[PDB]
RNA sequence: UGGAAAUGCGAAACACUUGCCAGGUGACCCAUCCAUCCUCCCACGGUGAGCUUUCUUUUCACCAUAAUCCACAUCUCCGGCCUUGCUGGGGCUUGGGCCUCUCGACUUCUCGCGUUACUCGGAGCGGGGGCUCAAGAUUGAAAAAUGCAGCUCACCCUACGUACUGUCCUUUGUUGUGAGUUCGGCGCAUUAAAGCAAAAACCUGGGGUG
RNA sequence: UCCCAACUGCAGACCGUACUCAUCACCGCAUCAGGUCCCCAAGCAUCGAAUGCUCUGGUAACAUAGAGAAAGGUACACUCAGGGAAGUCGGCAAAAUAGAUGCGUAAGUUCGCAAGAAGCAUUGGCUCUGAGGGCAAAGUGGGGGUCCACAGGAGGGCCAGUG
RNA sequence: GUUUGUGUGUUUUACCGGCUUAUCUGAAAAGGGGCAACAGAGAACCUGGGAUGAUAUUCCAAAAAGAAAUUGCAUGUGGG
């Protein structure tokens, strides 16, 4: 994963053209901002809500992300009663 | 025992090229990884080695394929491979006797008229 | 930290291995460790390595020069020997 | 204890060195009795100071 | 670059590799090497012949 | 005998897929198996009962 | 050992199969002299060896 | 103020009076009481305070404190005043120690 | 293609050839202690579990992977606009520069020694590379992992949910690496090759033939 | 010149793979006390992979067994009075030897040893003490707290407040 | 019109640079054959998995397993 260090730098990767996935993290601080890329996860590690949210905004319409998220149930089964 | 501690690889020996080292992992176990090759490379010219270089990389040999030249790059000609006093030297050396060859051959030539 | 009164590195052998074999061996312990001058550098710490194999520490020349102790009054002997001869040869 | 002190002017180079062998030939026998040999013999330069 | 090597069978002490120019148009250094016979009676040589041609059969011993 | 990939390409025409991956070994039981990750264009069960497997 | 070539692998394949009692099915047929399988391979005792 | 606290949410049983027919003062007694003395046969300590309110009991100390002495203080008590009955204490925040009734 | 220099770089492009590269590029014994990494134990705290009836601070548990950057601030300059510049760890290597140690001295050491005017030492600088770190960042926590617990349809299900918590830190004692054949051994001297970097080379691109 | 970089897209053979690895899976003909290389290795005592118990793990071992307390045996079982090798080919056997510490140590010797030569002496527990290190700030005074300092906080949030 | 700047023509040619048909030149010995290492030398993955009955540094895919690493080869664009 690779990660990624200024917003506009990062716009480019958005748009990368490959540039398969975001994701949103959120913890305490901060949120990261995970991009799926190939050869890596470029990823641009977002502080601010408040910055966060605007730059979150801009997301055109076509943005794949998920944000990090609890269990979901991994979902494996054995497969009697 | 308490711990351990298992293989992860086949050959279990210790050997030479073979190292392995320690980490305590998410899993929080205490683990062996191996812990590759020696620096074994890089060294000084001059005479059974012995030294090592400046700037320009000291690795060993996998290292090297990878190893980039614009890191493996401070210079001055036959001593990409060196580090100025030993160049210094070669340089110096050749310099002057060949003034001196050179003189030896002029001494001679006032002789001849 | 003592130190024997007379036999120096023989200590190792203790009473074993004679004391002629001590006298013959003493000898020669203390030639050819010791010490001994460079030339063009002229100190001394030409040691031996191998087999008589001496580099001078500290001006990192090789020396071939042989045995216990690097080169024989034969040799020197005879290195005046050429150097007479050689340079009678040319005079 | 001796670098400190040359460093700290407490020691002069000469003594310094002098007690670095001295040392390396131990005469100093504990520590306590050192760092008091110490102030004596800064205490017979003074002298040689006062003297002088 | 580019020279002739200079190391082989080991006579006194030059450090190594050295430029000996050889034959009778050697000099006269000590391991130099010119021919026994072009070499002065009484001389001492080291590795000398004797099948010619064989670099040193004789004294090949240290 | 077979390489995987006749393997592959053999099914993929056959069976009109594409197989995301293929472990394979030969069990001494003598015959290779192939496990095969259908592509999201396809499923294994579907699949199965297009063979008309059970 | 660890590894064992694939020649090795089909020796005890081939054996395998052989290793266990013979087709019943065959056995009930008229005149059917059959006493068992004979050659069946066994390892706590029978080991292939080699 | 500068201290380190826990607070002991002893609610279930003090509610049900299990300290001999009371609400939490008896065992507020027993509790400053057990903590180690010496001085020779009659002498006692000072350096440990508490508070018991309507529903709770607090502790608060200037001192820095292992958490383990409440877990024997607890265990070895309940089972010394014959009140182990069907509680279990847990950790319920980092400051505070649980006592439940379950099932 | 930068800086007196040690020594520089997105790319300064430059491949065959070299009686080419004492080029750790493979390559090498043990050996030494020592140093420290690693790991490891102790123990402090602190949590969480579990223990613990006449007595106690008991027991256990308390974590983080490869993989990658190294841009935070000092300082520039605390943010007008922050623009010189990006200055900035430790602690082993060497080098480099200035001064030039001499009445000798320094000098570094556990070790056997050593050094210095063949330039010590001292300062300042350059770099070598175990290591460790550095805003530690990424990784990374996120169902992380771990432990709980509260509830839950239901809790004897279920799905095993659902929801919640807590999930930590100084600190003592073992060992990779420190590179040599690094302490000794030594009529002893510690495979090899494929395998790699570099150089020299320098023919191209900065050209109108004729 | 376009490939002297970049990124990106697109695809990855082959061959191994269980488990055993030994007081039952190996090998002793044999479900054998014999043998058979390699990695890992806690806590405590302590000289310490010792001895020893132990954690962690694993055993809960199995190895026909019970039932039994006689003869004979065997046992890596003891003990013996007085006595002290008479015994015995023979001190075999067995027994006497100890750690450490301190003290102490004859001949001879190839000088190196011989040497734990010899031989003494000491060794608990308790309860104080001593000696033996690292880590800071040379170092200081005066004046100000009738506040002297700022970016930090609390409380004043029923007033017709303001954000 | 100049001179200059810019853009274009499958212009033309000269000249480079490239690339392939193509043609000539053009290497010597313990090495003129090839094997020989299930530990030397020794070229790309890590941890995690409400994960198997019995296998996994191989099973877990896109999103929550993930994150990696490398090769090969494409492609466009970028550097050009």
């Amino acid at each position: 994963p690779r990660e990624i260090k200024n917003l506009k730098e990062f716009l480019a990767i958005c748009s990368r053209k490959d540039a398969r996935c975001v994701k949103v993290k959120h913890n305490p601080k901060v949120t990261k901002f995970k991009v799926r890329c190939s050869r890596h996860l470029y990823t641009l590690v977002m502080a601010d809500k408040k910055k966060a949210d605007k730059i979150e905004r801009s997301i055109h319409p076509s943005v794949k992300k998920i944000t990090v998220t609890s269990r979901s149930h991994a979902n494996k089964n054995t497969p009697s009663k | 025992s308490c711990p351990r501690v298992q293989y992860r690889r086949r050959m279990h020996y210790a050997t030479r090229g073979n190292r392995m080292r320690l980490v305590r992992t998410p899993g929080n176990r205490l683990v062996m990884q191996k812990r590759g090759k020696r620096s074994q490379g890089p060294h000084t010219p001059w005479v059974l080695g012995h030294k090592r270089l400046a700037g320009t990389k000291a690795l060993r040999h996998t290292k090297a394929r990878l190893a980039p030249r614009h890191q493996k790059t401070t210079s001055r000609p036959y001593g990409g491979v060196l580090s100025h006093e030993q160049v210094r030297d070669r340089i110096v050396r050749a310099f002057l006797i060949e003034e001196q060859r050179i003189v030896k051959r002029a001494l001679k030539a006032h002789a001849k008229v | 930290a003592k130190r024997t009164v007379k036999m120096g590195v023989m200590g190792r052998y203790g009473a074993r291995y004679g004391s002629n074999p001590r006298k013959r061996a003493k000898k020669l312990e203390v030639s050819q460790h010791a010490k001994h001058f460079c030339s063009f550098c002229g100190k001394f710490a030409f040691r031996r390595k191998a087999v008589g194999i001496w580099r001078c520490d500290g001006c990192s020349k090789t020396v071939a020069g042989g045995a216990y102790t690097l080169s024989t009054p034969n040799n020197t002997t005879v290195r005046s020997t050429v150097r007479r001869l050689r340079e009678l040869k040319q005079s | 204890l001796l670098r400190k002190y040359r460093e700290e002017k407490k020691i002069d180079r000469h003594i310094y060195r002098e007690l670095y062998m001295k040392a390396k030939g131990n005469v100093f026998r504990n520590k306590r009795n050192l760092m008091e040999h110490i102030h004596k013999v800064k205490n017979e330069k003074k002298k040689a100071r006062q003297l002088a | 670059y580019r020279r002739v090597k200079e190391l082989m069978v080991a006579p006194e002490g030059m450090f190594t590799g050295q430029s000996m120019l050889c034959g009778v148009k050697a000099p006269l250094a000590i391991g130099n090497v010119l021919p026994l016979g072009q070499i002065t009676e009484g001389c001492i040589v080291c590795n000398v012949e004797a099948k010619v041609g064989d670099r040193g059969t004789l004294a090949r011993a240290s | 005998r077979a390489n995987k990939t006749e393997i592959k390409k053999a099914i993929r025409k056959l069976y009109q897929v594409k197989t995301v991956k293929v472990n394979t070994l030969i069990r001494p039981d003598g015959l290779k198996k192939a496990y095969i990750r259908l592509s999201a264009s396809y499923d294994a069960l579907d699949t199965a009962n297009k063979m008309g497997l059970v | 050992g660890r590894f064992k070539p694939l020649a090795i692998k089909k020796k005890y394949a081939k054996k395998l199969k052989q290793n266990r009692p013979v087709p019943y099915w065959i056995r009930l047929r008229t005149g059917n002299r059959i006493k068992w399988n004979e050659k069946r391979r066994h390892w706590r005792r029978t080991k292939l060896h080699y | 103020k500068g201290k380190k606290v826990f607070k002991i949410d002893c609610s279930i049983p003090a509610s049900d009076g299990i300290f001999s027919d009371d609400i939490l003062s008896n065992f507020q007694q027993y509790f400053q009481d057990n903590v180690k003395l010496n001085g020779r046969k009659g002498k006692l300590t000072s350096k440990v305070r508490v508070n018991m309110r309507e529903n709770t009991l607090s502790i608060t100390t200037t001192m820095a404190y292992r958490k383990k002495y409440f877990k024997y203080l607890t265990k070895k008590f309940l089972k010394k005043k014959d009140l182990r009955d069907w509680i279990r204490i847990l950790a319920k925040g980092k400051d505070t120690y649980q006592l439940k009734y379950f099932n």
